[PDB]
């Protein structure tokens, strides 16, 4: 249900699904490597564990939903080819999603 | 740079296939409990004196 | 972040903060309510748990 | 950059959310008039 909603509220703010998609098959590949090292370190599938996951549901997406409004909002004010663009904003927006 | 995999899109892909792979595979052998073992470990002494 | 730039290209930094807060607005707007959307299901629960 | 192509109720969402940007920008000035209040409502 969380993912859902998580996804919902960013189309209706990117009103383009093709927009949204890019930050929501983020999601499920960290949950997936999330289990991986729960795996590795010997962690059992607890209410505990997995509220955590529900809690990191809206986190996991945001360094996604930055560069998506980032490339989106360059793209649609400068008006470059789409690639040169989306580099350009990976460029400018690194450092604040490493940070 | 951090543009490796901007420049040929497979690599990244195939990263992911295998993370997610890895994950289906790993999620059938993880076990399932209510809570860990938070409590405190308990050991009990018995002696008998009749 | 952005509001430390502005002011490294020479923007006075009053006009640099507004700047910069203006524009991003939307992206902290985006990851706050998303995190608050994955939140809404756990505060309206009717289940046991 | 794959999947990206270049190129009503959307339209109304982006003018709202462009009048909200100006407010806040008008707000944001008005906010910086008052500082020192600021700081003692942070306190």
């Amino acid at each position: 249900e969380a993912m859902v909603l998580v996804f919902i509220v960013m189309y209706l703010f990117l009103h383009n699904v093709r927009y949204t998609l890019i930050p929501a098959i983020v999601a499920p590949i960290a949950l997936l490597g999330t289990f991986t090292v729960m795996l590795l370190a010997g962690f059992s599938i607890n209410v505990l564990t997995m509220f955590g996951m529900v809690l990191a549901i809206g986190i996991i997406v945001d360094d996604a939903i930055v560069v998506v409004e980032n490339v989106e909002r360059i793209m649609a004010t400068e008006g470059l080819s789409p690639k040169d663009a989306t580099s350009k904003a990976m460029k400018e927006i690194t450092s604040p999603i490493i940070g | 740079m951090s543009q490796f995999f901007i420049r040929r899109p497979v690599f990244a892909w195939v990263i992911a296939i295998f993370i997610i792979i890895f994950g289906l595979l790993s999620i059938p052998k993880l076990p399932i409990a209510r809570f860990p073992s938070v409590a405190p470990p308990q050991v009990n002494i018995s002696a008998t004196y009749p | 972040e952005f509001a430390k730039m502005l002011k490294e290209e020479g923007m006075s930094l009053i006009e640099a903060t507004v700047a910069a807060a203006k524009l991003r607005l939307r992206p902290i707007l985006m990851t706050s309510l998303a995190f608050t959307c994955g939140v809404i299901p756990l505060v309206i629960a009717t289940g046991a748990s | 950059a794959t999947i990206l192509k270049p190129i009503g109720f959307f339209a109304w969402f982006d003018r709202s959310f462009d009048k909200v940007t100006k407010k806040y920008e008008l707000m944001l000035l008005k906010i910086i008039k008052h500082t020192v209040p600021m700081m003692v409502i942070f306190l």
